[PDB]
């Protein structure tokens, strides 16, 4: 349910009229999104952390 | 760098220093104001004040309010000429 995790920040940006100007919070949001992107990339692109020793050997 | 609290910095300064000064002037101005035109104090009458609060009052402010002085001074001056001439 990673939609909700960034849903709060998206809503805040929707109401950041008093919070506009975040110098080092957008960078943190970028870090959090980069972590999720690398996590999904590791999940998808990399095969199982295992060995196909059933037949390959 | 990492997580912080970009919004929670409203502690160090409230929004609108100029609006805050304007609102602080507004609080003193509106609070220290009469409820509805309070403290009138119009009526007065003591020898001359019975004329001041009546003839120098702005309910009329017409030409006769000054002309009463002319009529009275004429009454005084006629007797002045009678005792003089």
């Amino acid at each position: 349910a990673k939609s909700a995790a960034n849903k709060l920040d998206w809503a805040k940006v929707i109401s950041s009229l008093r919070i506009t100007g975040s110098t080092a919070t957008q960078l943190s949001s970028f870090k959090k999104r980069n972590d999720e992107a690398r996590r999904q990339l590791l999940e998808l692109q990399s095969q199982p952390t295992e060995v196909d020793f059933s037949h390959y050997r | 760098v990492s997580t912080l609290i970009p919004p929670k910095v409203v502690s160090s300064k409230n929004i609108g220093s100029a609006p805050n000064a304007k609102r602080i002037a507004n609080v003193v101005h509106f609070y220290k104001s009469l409820p509805q035109g309070p403290a009138p104090a119009i009526k007065a009458n003591t020898r001359l004040a019975r004329y001041k609060a009546k003839y120098f009052d702005g309910d009329n402010a017409s030409g006769k309010p000054l002309w009463h002085f002319a009529l009275g001074i004429i009454a005084f001056g006629y007797s002045m000429e009678y005792y003089f001439h």
